[PDB]
């Protein structure tokens, strides 16, 4: 879990 | 001199920290929903207390196998039977009903016919019976759901309506849970006016006290409105002061950035001697975002001082306050449900992470809902898009990638 | 005669297509949560009604360009300035402060160094303005956001708390909406015991009068508790017409299976005249679930009588009831959200539409939630997965598999 | 949109 | 089959 | 790379 957003690698 | 700009996972993790967990009260069953028991529950009874019939049909002995058979009575829902089968005898059951003495299996009515009845139609006498039974067939045993002396429900269960009925078959009408925070809401401003007066030159309405009161009530927790106060540091220590003595909670918006009448930091630090774990977070929007504790006589106040605009007092409202609200009220995980979604538009990306209220819709058959950024004006905001910073790899997000929403509405 | 099998999507569309819409109530705006708005509404104001800087900094003449400048005075929030700035001169500003006459731009104060202020240190004096400014940086003209005469927000919107800010907003404290349904619900049968009771032979506690009611309470609707009635005619036909005078909605749990003392379809159809759409439907769990209604007056009144099993009152509740009652109170599609999921388990099909309890999990990087069937004991369902019936193709379904989930909790 | 479950295709 | 290039829609 | 078969994670 993050509260910053991230990029997806699939 | 300006706050540190504080990371938004290190401010993240220091409201989730730095926040309480309440104490506990005894409640009615029935006001449980949302709440978090602070005990385990256990049965006081077997379910079901006596062996009930599956089905609508008959009370067999299995051994008899198929035949025809003399009806001795009825176990009807509620009463406790008083007869004995037999061999060669059956009983009637209705689904629920208790099973007599002597009889081992039930057979439903499709696997039967009628042969004799009343002259008044109003008793069957004898049954054929179509099928050969396994013993126990269609009966559930005393204790088969829940047995006497199990626990039913652990403490950190958060309650919805499928455990609200839990409680009620077991008898637990009265059960320890964490209180819910009392959240008191301020608004800021010299220029600000309440939504029922007409404007003033120079003068707005006040939207944000409306918006995050509203906000925190959809969470199902209690709220104090503490209107609209100016801009001087004796008014806002009064306000909260207020807040403190009523509430376990407070939310200021506006006069928390670095402009001549911006005053809360100042009154937190210097008036009210309340510890800023941060006053300054690197986010879009939310830049002013700060968070502060008071402890009096081992109490924990929680102090969440917004930024004034209002897409920010929202955004950052969702991302802070709530999460701390549901650890308050004794959620063990407080963290919002964040989904994958793919992007409706492309997206510029700031070196700040970015956050901005969506409507997540889910189309035929498609795996991923879209995620579009606020008839889809007949919808309110069900997520907060969580853009990720600008790095040299990727400046910018194309419509169709996925992107992290956190939910915020029902979906 | 049993009532014929309806199909599941016979069933649906029955419901919805049966079921009114209530009528409308004026609401003050702070009680709109969950309301549909049965009106436009209109902005009598200008946002913002006066030229507002963004920014903390300097109203300038942009044609002035860079340079050292004359600090007239100050327009802080909240007071229309009095004064005009004429070339050579600028009025320090602060966000949402109106802009003064003969300012055309703001200067944020980073672009900016003061040189004199006041021997007190009280006011400035003169500032050095380090950029060209473009004519209206920094300023939010009249009417920007919002103009007067604008419709801000459309008959048919579902209001969360931002529209409620925007009402506040606006200054629309007082709303034409749908009203919302009034449930009434009531347990049957002489076996059961209230929750509060130790039990007695041959009973068991009611628990779907409080899982029904929570159920209803958790999505905003109004509820009367009717209690438990027994299984017989009058008492029945007491109870609904009690439901009826108080009630839009009636629901009932149990009676309905072919039974011999499962009374309610008699009752309604012979004692109180209603019309029943369906009384049996071809899913699992669910199949002797009945809707009913009864015009009295050129009122519409919905009735549900749901499956006894607890299991199947809930699932059917979800299904039937919930989307009724969104319709009720204005919601233009009522239906339910549904997404795609992943089956944590294996499961055989049945040649009938099944439909279970489930807990939805989203797991890191991975675009679809897992659905996992009722740390996991903590959390509520919020899923009812939707099952397709068997086919001679499908006669199973494996871990992994993408499957339909109905929302029914917030995720 | 359907109420009655199905099968996904892809 | 096609021999011009298309775009992918899921 | 591996000339053994594996089962697929997503
Ligand atoms: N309110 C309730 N709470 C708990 N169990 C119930 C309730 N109402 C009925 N049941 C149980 O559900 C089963 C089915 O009841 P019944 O009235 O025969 O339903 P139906 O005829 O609609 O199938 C029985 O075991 C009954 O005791
Ligand atoms: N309650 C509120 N409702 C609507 N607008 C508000 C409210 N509070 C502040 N604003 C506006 O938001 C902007 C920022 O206000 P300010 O008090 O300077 O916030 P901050 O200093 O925290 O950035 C100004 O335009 C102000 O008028
Ligand atoms: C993924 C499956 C699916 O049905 N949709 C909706 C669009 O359906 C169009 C494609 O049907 C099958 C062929 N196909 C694609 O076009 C893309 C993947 C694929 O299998 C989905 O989005
Ligand atoms: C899809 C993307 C993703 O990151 N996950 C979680 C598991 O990540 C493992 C795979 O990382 C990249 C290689 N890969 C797979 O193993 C499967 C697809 C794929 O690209 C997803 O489920
Ligand atoms: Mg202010
Ligand atoms: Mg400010
Ligand atoms: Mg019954
Ligand atoms: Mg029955
Ligand atoms: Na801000
Ligand atoms: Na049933």
């Amino acid at each position: 879990f993050n509260i910053v957003g991230t990029t997806y690698p699939c | 001199s300006p706050f540190p700009l504080t990371s938004m996972d290190k401010a993240f993790i220091t409201v989730l920290e730095m926040t309480p967990v309440l104490g506990t009260e005894i409640i009615n069953y029935r006001d449980g929903m949302g709440r978090v028991l602070a005990q385990d529950v256990y049965a006081k009874d077997n379910l079901p207390p006596f062996p009930a019939s599956v089905k609508d049909g008959y009370a067999v002995r299995a051994a008899d196998g198929p035949g025809d058979r003399f009806i001795i009575g009825e176990s009807q829902a509620g009463e406790q039977p008083t007869q004995t089968v037999m061999p060669g005898q059956v009983m009637r059951v209705t689904t629920g009903a208790p099973i007599p003495c002597g009889a081992d299996a039930v057979v439903q009515v499709e696997d039967t016919e009628l042969i004799r009845e009343s002259d008044d139609g109003t008793e069957e006498l004898e049954v054929r019976i179509l099928v050969q039974a396994r013993p126990g067939q269609d009966i559930r045993p005393i204790g088969h759901d829940i047995k006497r002396g199990e626990c039913v429900l652990a403490k950190g269960t958060h309650m919805g309506p499928s455990e609200i009925g839990l409680l009620a078959t077991v008898g637990v009408t009265e059960v320890e849970v964490n209180k819910f925070p009392v959240v008191a809401v301020m608004s800021t401003g010299n220029e600000l006016l309440n939504p029922e007066d007409d404007l003033l030159p120079g003068k707005i309405r006040d939207s944000n006290r409306s918006t995050l009161l509203a906000t925190i009530q959809e969470h199902g927790y209690p709220t104090i409105n503490l209107g609209i106060v100016g801009d001087n540091p004796d008014d806002l220590l009064n306000a909260l002061n207020e807040g403190i003595s009523r509430a376990d909670v407070i939310i200021t918006s506006g006069g928390v950035s670095m402009g001549e009448k911006d005053y809360l930091k100042q009154v937190l630090d210097i008036d009210l001697h309340a510890q800023i774990h941060f006053g300054r977070v690197f986010m879009k929007p939310g830049l002013p975002t700060t968070f502060a504790t008071l402890d009096i006589d081992g109490v924990r106040k929680i102090i969440f001082a917004l930024p004034g605009n209002p897409v920010s007092a929202v955004v950052t409202c969702n991302l802070f306050v709530v999460p701390a609200l549901r650890k308050m009220q004794g959620i063990l995980d407080p963290r919002p449900t964040i989904i994958k979604a793919r992007l409706s538009c492309d997206v510029k990306l700031d070196p700040r992470p970015e956050y901005h209220r969506c409507i997540l819709t889910w189309h035929h058959q498609e795996p991923l809902p879209w995620a579009q950024s606020t008839l889809m004006s007949m919808r309110s905001a069900n997520g907060l898009l969580m853009l990720p910073p600008k790095t040299e790899q990727y400046v910018e997000l194309h419509k169709g990638e996925v992107v992290d929403v956190m939910v915020i509405g029902r979906l």
